[PDB]
């Protein structure tokens, strides 16, 4: 029940995404 | 156990604002995440 | 590429600085990564 701050280490090198946990 | 939705479009203020509401009350997270997705979609700079 | 990293223990405000360094200086998104993961490391052990 929430969202997790997740990032992905890529070409740009950091993206800010969300892991939505039910 | 959850999936991921990246918002590389949203500036630090927007991006930080998403979880700011969420973390205060993780019940609206799904809604908030939506507006994050929706925002990401709304402005989606290519 | 695409090395996912989770910041569960960081709060909106903790993460705030990360974006700020990251969006202001993408040149160090990895060194910045270090700091968020550092911060997520710092406060992690409750």
């Amino acid at each position: 029940e929430g969202v997790l701050y997740v990032g992905s280490k890529t070409k740009e090198g950091v993206v800010h995404g969300v892991a939505t946990v039910a | 156990d959850g999936e991921i939705f990246y918002l590389p479009n949203l500036n630090p203020d927007q991006l930080c604002a998403f979880f700011h509401s969420v973390h205060d009350d993780p019940s609206q997270s799904a809604n908030l995440l939506a507006e994050a997705k929706k925002l990401n979609d709304a402005q989606a700079p290519k």
